[PDB]
């Protein structure tokens, strides 16, 4: 009702590697990619909100 | 300034760093023609991003906050 | 030889890195420089004083 | 990584009190002049 509007003008997304040596990139790749060696997560609440 | 008869250059100079500002203090320009302050100024230490053009006056807005 | 402004009061000096075996130590003094001539090239007219 | 332009309207106003003659009494008229109709 007052009028207080907003207007985005552009976005570009950004992102980090650490430089790891080739040799290591390379075996922590096969490292990760075995079946067993897979990456969980939880939800910090970890709830069903109603 | 007594006609001060010394060599126009005896220390020893560095080679230019390349980028933008340290060539040369001159009244510089913008883009699109806008006059930009020498580099040494002291306004240029902060930054202005002086995106002027807001939103336009949103008085479909209150229009439509009054139907 | 190293030029000295006037009204000068320190002057740096450097030689750049070199081997120094067989050196024997330094030794300086201070000339006037419109009373140094400039040895090296034939003639120079700019030695008005004698 | 967001940049654009945001408009906050007329009622954004983070400061308390005034900005001008603060220190003036709140009952205190600026020097006017008016109209006022009498017959003597």
């Amino acid at each position: 009702v007052d009028g207080a509007s907003i207007k985005f003008d552009s976005i570009c997304l950004y992102a980090t590697f650490f430089p790891m040596a080739h040799n290591t990139a390379s075996t922590l790749e096969a490292m990760l990619r075995n079946d067993t060696n897979d990456q969980s997560f939880n939800d910090y609440l970890s709830a069903a909100n109603m | 300034n007594s006609f001060d008869g010394s060599i126009v250059s005896s220390y020893l100079t560095t080679r230019m760093p390349p980028w933008a500002g340290v060539r040369q203090n001159v009244m510089g320009s913008s883009i699109d023609g806008r006059p930009v302050l020498p580099a040494n100024s002291t306004t240029l230490t902060y930054e202005t991003v002086s995106g002027t053009p807001l939103e336009t006056a949103a008085s479909a807005a209150a229009s439509a906050a009054a139907a | 030889l190293y030029p000295i402004p006037a009204n000068a009061t320190n002057v740096p000096i450097s030689i750049p890195s070199r081997n120094w075996a067989a050196f024997r130590g330094w030794a300086f003094t201070r000339l006037k420089t419109k009373e140094t001539p400039s040895l090296g090239s034939g003639y120079d007219p700019y030695y008005t004083y004698s | 990584d967001i940049r654009g332009v945001l408009d906050r309207g007329p009622t954004f106003k983070p400061y308390s009190g005034t900005a001008y003659n603060a220190l003036a009494p709140k009952g205190a008229p600026n020097p006017c002049e008016w109209d006022e109709a009498a017959t003597a």
